[PDB]
């Protein structure tokens, strides 16, 4: 397929064809990356992430 | 939960105990953030009033990690209905902050498009909880988790005795003994992508537990995502 069919548009998490091409998101206590792709967690204790400690 | 493996230290943080009276786990729930939790509507029901209790993964015992709240509002959706258990949500609001840490942290919460769209075209979910391991059997002592498969909407309808509405999915194995059971309603139904476990379900209802040519019933998530946000910020 194409854009956000293809590998959710190479987004970690959110992906959405905004004016073609693709737009990536993240989750509430994360920030996009600069590369616009990544989620960065803004935290300690990340929505969605299994605690190691 | 019937089959499944028990969740080790740290894979079900997200999970949630709603605790009666007696300081009893009827059902369960899922951390949405520090003041929310997200739950059954139907649980509402099974005790006049009720704790929750997150942190936990063995109910019998004190790993120290353990924290009760106490529930201050209680957000019922209002077309739920005990005929069909449709509209099987309702959202609390703790009086005191959860303390994220080891075994305690809120699952995500996704976009419905790409929820649906994502999520659940993946090949499983994960449920968990402190139901019974057996049909017939006693709550468990220890949290379990289990893997199961999104279950062809067909295929779903087609074998159930009861409507299975919109706001509701089916997931798990027609044959295989493994299912969520009594006592892990309300509770957790994930999906894991690039690890990162959004909500996308609620533990509804089924007919008994792990029958054959049954499955597993949840809410919908994705169908009231708008309202759980309306919900929380208020
Ligand atoms: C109103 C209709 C839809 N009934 C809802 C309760 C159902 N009984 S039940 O779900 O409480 C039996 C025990 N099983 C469970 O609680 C669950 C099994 C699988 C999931 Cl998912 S919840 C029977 C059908
Ligand atoms: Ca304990």
């Amino acid at each position: 397929r194409k854009l956000c069919s293809l590998d959710n548009g190479d987004c970690d998490q959110f992906c959405h064809e905004e004016q073609n091409s693709v737009v990536c998101s993240c989750a509430r206590g994360y920030t996009l990356a600069d590369n616009g792709k990544a989620c960065i967690p803004t935290g300690p204790y990340p929505c969605g992430k299994q605690t190691l400690e | 939960i019937v089959g499944g493996q028990e969740c080790k230290d740290g894979e079900c943080p997200w999970q949630a105990l709603l605790i009666n009276e007696e300081n009893e786990g009827f059902c369960g729930g899922t951390i949405l953030s520090e003041f929310y939790i997200l739950t059954a509507a139907h649980c509402l029901y099974q005790a006049k009033r009720f704790k929750v209790r997150v942190g936990d993964r063995n109910t019998e015992q004190e790993e120290g990690g353990e924290a009760v709240h106490e529930v201050e509002v209680v957000i019922k959706h209002n077309r739920f209905t005990k005929e069909t258990y449709d509209f099987d949500i309702a959202v609390l609001r703790l009086k005191t902050p959860i303390t994220f840490r080891m075994n305690v942290a809120p699952a995500c919460l996704p976009e419905r498009d790409w929820a649906e769209s994502t999520l659940m075209t993946q090949k499983t979910g994960i449920v968990s909880g402190f139901g019974r391991t057996h049909e017939k059997g006693r709550q468990s002592t220890r949290l379990k988790m289990l893997e199961v498969p999104y279950v062809d909407r067909n295929s779903c309808k087609l074998s159930s005795s009861f409507i299975i509405t919109q706001n509701m999915f089916c997931a798990g194995y027609d044959t295989k003994q493994e299912d969520a059971c009594q006592g892990d309603s309300g509770g957790p139904h994930v999906t894991r992508f690039k690890d990162t476990y959004f909500v996308t379900g609620i533990v509804s209802w089924g007919e008994g537990c792990a029958r054959k040519g049954k499955y597993g019933i949840y809410t919908k998530v994705t169908a009231f995502l708008k309202w759980i946000d309306r919900s929380m910020k208020t």
